[PDB]
């Protein structure tokens, strides 16, 4: 059973946008962003960056 | 032959006029909203990350 499903939106950072998604077509698999004055990091799939 | 004459002519009466149209802007009015943000967060600290 579901207990608490945390969904958001973060944003990408400029290094990720230019050097990643425009220069090569792929995007970070960890996202490490500001929120409520604190930096989170979510990790996909609970695995290393990919 | 006998031929007519000019018309009776319209009686006009001078007068004022208000015209008014059917009201559809809404009622408006200043009020004050009094509420308390409550922003509760859980965090899971890894070990080189939160």
């Amino acid at each position: 059973q579901f207990m608490g499903i945390f969904e958001d939106r973060a944003p990408v950072p400029f290094e990720e946008v230019i050097d990643k998604i425009n220069a090569k077509g792929v995007c970070r698999s960890t996202a490490k962003y500001v929120r409520n004055n604190m930096e989170t990091t979510a990790f996909h799939r609970d695995d290393h960056e990919t | 032959r006998r031929c007519p004459t000019r018309p009776e002519g319209q009686n006009y009466t001078e007068g004022i006029a208000v015209v008014f149209k059917e009201n559809i802007a809404p009622y408006k009015f200043k009020a004050t909203m009094y509420y308390k943000d409550v922003t509760v967060s859980q965090v899971w600290f890894g070990h080189r990350y939160s």
